[PDB]
DNA sequence: GCCTACCGGTTCGCGAACCGGTAGGC
DNA sequence: GCCTACCGGTTCGCGAACCGGTAGGC
């Protein structure tokens, strides 16, 4: 959907457009979403994040025009709109909201980081299974719905496809299918979601739960 | 089908089948949303696959020689069922989730206007471009023939969208049909997204498309085939598959007077953009037309009316006759329901020639058409039934030619005068209209050729 | 669309070593 | 009757190699 795009590097496999070497693994990387002359599809063109800004592209405003800028870390999308660039009542809750909305995104990725220290994938994959979520391909998508899963509920099926709600960016999108010719397309920020269920299996739960988390609803963007 | 020139070696090992089932399918998958509108066909020569995005340079493929002969069928049924996600064998098909679709692929003695007519009604490169407005693929169409009872289902996608759009249904309705329609028939819009069947003249014009297009297959149907021996002529061979008689009626003929007389007089005054100018005046006779008419001649009030249609439509027009629409294609566009329409204006009627400043020359019938018992209408319905005693229908408009000026011909009522004003007023239709729900109450006369002369 | 580097899960290959049967010496 | 240097054969341990399914890349 959008033009950019940016994330931690998945594999240190992908090389740069413009110096042409290995952009290495968890590493911030932006990409610029080209046509694929192979076949019919959108296709990044992965850059070094120092690399990205020498091309001679101009992001304004990296969080509605990039995309993954959200589901990045909070000193990291800092860095990003820095780097883009080279009353009282209305002003207090403006800068109150970015002091939780910074709560709740390095909760996340506090949470998302210890189950990678703990957990292997198999435990994460039939954690989702357990809870009747669907598990999702890749290893950091995975972790992003079980640490989505704990924090705010398991999520139910849709009302009218029946399939599985994903946060993506500013809203839990439906990826089921309404029909097989096209897939669904509900939208919402408030899901209908039971709580989330952890197995009997957790020796380390204790510890996980214990890092002062509260019952919260998801916070947006403004 | 025959071998994808794309592998390189379609001159040299023939693609295979069998017994029944021929092994080569071509899928195709379309998401209006996302803007993907994709092509897949698949071989078994060898194995060959291609891939991309339908009408561009975009895609690439992969020919791959097979260790053996059942391993090609290991190989091609389940790449088969990959990209499908059914199996070969099926007794009814079903679409599955981001999955793929299978599309169901199959010294001239005669005078010089007679030849010429011919010569615009069979270039085929000329209904081609034709196609080139409605973004039908122009790739692998013309080779690849689409089947008869797909473009039926077709037809019913387009029908079951006006029927969505009429009572408002929902945007998930609507984006079904034009998801399901663009895969059934893969089309060309580039890089670009296709769009939405939402308006009551979209369905409209892609229901022209599909008649345009069953047209240009038929006019290829004609084209190949016959008894080719060493006797006759091209242009001959390509005549005596029209199934007609044709014949020049002179300048110099007191009938031909009238006609051009008839052209002269019932032009249009709100459709001032055009002048029209008769070239020629062929009086036409097709097989058996007569034989099937005979019983409409014991009927009254029969008039000789105008009706015009694409170049495009008169190779087929002259080999199976005036035919009404079928049962399965959308009723939006017509006034009065599926049926034969006709005018007693040449400009109305001169319309649906399409002809442009580039391409100027057009053609436009006259058919003796027993009208009987009218059933007069002033606004539009759509109607099913006739009522008792009623053999035709008549759009009632504002102008209509002079009833006191209205010259016979050979027992045939030719309504020649200038435009005054009708009996009633309360009417939403400007000129006449004139309709028949029997193919055998037509019965083709004469075929004129007009030039169109515009200001520009 | 296809290609392939990566992941876990099992197998495979080969040398150390373990072990029991044995025949030349006293 | 002992002891023991020598040899054929089974087991064991661990890293190389193999492999099918797949997430990431273009
Ligand atoms: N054929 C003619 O020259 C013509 C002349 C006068 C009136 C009509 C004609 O055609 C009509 C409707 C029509 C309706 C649907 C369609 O697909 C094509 C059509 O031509 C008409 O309503
Ligand atoms: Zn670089
Ligand atoms: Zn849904």
């Amino acid at each position: 959907d959008k033009l950019y795009r940016v994330e931690y590097a998945k594999s240190g496999r992908a090389s740069c457009k413009k110096c042409s070497e290995s952009i290495p693994k968890d590493s911030l990387r932006m990409a610029i979403m080209v046509q694929s002359p192979m076949f019919d599809g959108k296709v990044p063109h992965w850059y070094h994040f120092s690399c990205f800004w020498k091309v001679g592209h101009s992001i304004r405003h990296p969080d509605v025009e990039v995309d993954g800028f959200s589901e990045l870390r909070w000193d990291d999308q800092q860095k990003v709109k820095k780097t883009a660039e080279a009353s009282k009542k209305e002003k207090d809750k403006d800068s109150k909201l970015e002091k939780a909305l910074k709560a709740q995104n390095d909760l996340i990725w506090n949470i998302k980081d210890e189950l990678k220290k703990v957990c292997s994938t198999n435990d994460l994959k039939e954690l989702l299974i357990f809870n009747k979520q669907q598990v999702p391909s890749g290893e950091s998508a995975i972790l992003d719905r079980v640490a989505d899963g704990m924090v705010f509920g398991a999520l139910l099926p849709c009302e009218e496809c029946s399939g599985q709600l994903v946060f993506k960016s500013d809203a839990y999108y439906c990826t089921g299918d309404v029909t097989a010719w096209t897939k669904c397309m509900v939208k919402t920020q408030t899901p209908n979601r039971k709580e989330w269920v952890t197995p009997k299996e957790f020796r380390e739960i204790s510890y996980l739960k214990k890092l002062k988390v509260k019952k919260q609803d998801r916070i947006f963007p403004p | 089908a025959a071998v994808d020139p794309d592998s390189g070696l379609e001159h040299s090992a023939h693609v295979l089948e069998k017994g029944g089932k021929v092994f080569s399918a071509t899928l195709g998958l379309v998401d209006i949303v996302k803007g993907t509108n994709s092509y897949y066909k698949l071989q078994l020569l060898w194995i060959f696959r291609s891939w991309g995005r339908v009408g561009t340079v975009i895609g690439s493929n992969k020919l791959e020689q097979m260790p053996s002969k059942e391993d090609a069928i290991e190989h091609f049924m389940k790449l088969y069922e990959e990209k499908t996600g059914n199996a070969w064998h099926s007794k009814n098909f079903t679409k599955y989730p981001k999955k793929f679709y299978p599309l169901e692929i199959d010294k001239s003695k005669l005078p010089k206007p007679v030849q010429d007519l011919i010569k615009m009604i069979f270039d085929v490169e000329s209904m081609k471009k034709a196609m080139v407005e409605y973004e039908i693929d122009l790739q692998k169409m013309p080779l690849g023939k689409l089947s008869k009872r797909q473009i039926q289902a077709a037809y019913s996608i387009l029908s079951e969208v006006q029927q969505a759009v009429s009572q408002g249904s929902s945007d998930s309705q609507i984006l079904d049909l034009s998801n399901r329609f663009y895969t059934l028939i893969p089309h060309d819009f580039g890089m670009k997204k296709p769009p939405l069947l939402n308006n009551a003249d979209s369905v409209q014009a892609k229901v022209e498309m599909l008649d345009n297009l069953l047209d240009i297959e038929v006019a290829y149907s004609l084209l190949r085939g016959g008894s080719d021996d060493s006797s006759k002529d091209p242009i001959d061979v390509n005549y005596e598959k029209l199934k007609t008689d044709i014949k020049v009626v002179d300048r110099d003929s007191e009938e031909a007077e009238i006609i051009r007389k008839y052209v002269k007089n019932t032009h249009a005054t709100t459709h001032n953009a055009y002048d029209l100018e008769v070239i020629d005046i062929f009086k036409i006779e097709r097989e058996g037309e007569c034989q099937r008419y005979k019983p409409f001649k014991q009927l009254h009030n029969r008039r000789l009316l105008w009706h015009g249609s694409r170049t495009t439509n008169f190779a087929g027009i002259l080999s199976q006759g005036l035919r009404i629409a079928p049962p399965e294609a959308p009723v939006t566009g017509y006034m009065f329901g599926k049926g034969i329409y006709f005018a007693d204006m040449v400009s109305k009627s001169a319309n649906y020639c399409h002809t442009s400043q580039g391409d100027p020359i057009g053609l436009i019938l006259l058919g003796e058409v027993a009208l009987g018992n009218m059933y007069e209408l002033k606004h539009a319905s759509h109607i099913s039934k006739l009522p008792k005693g009623k053999h035709s229908v008549k759009g009632l408009g504002k102008t209509t030619p002079d009833p006191s000026a209205n010259i016979s011909l050979d027992g045939v009522d030719v309504p020649l005068g200038t435009g005054i004003s009708s009996g009633v007023n309360d009417t939403s239709l400007l000129y006449n209209e004139y309709i028949v729900y029997d193919i055998a109450q037509v019965n083709l006369k004469y075929l004129l050729k007009l030039k169109f002369n515009f200001k520009t």
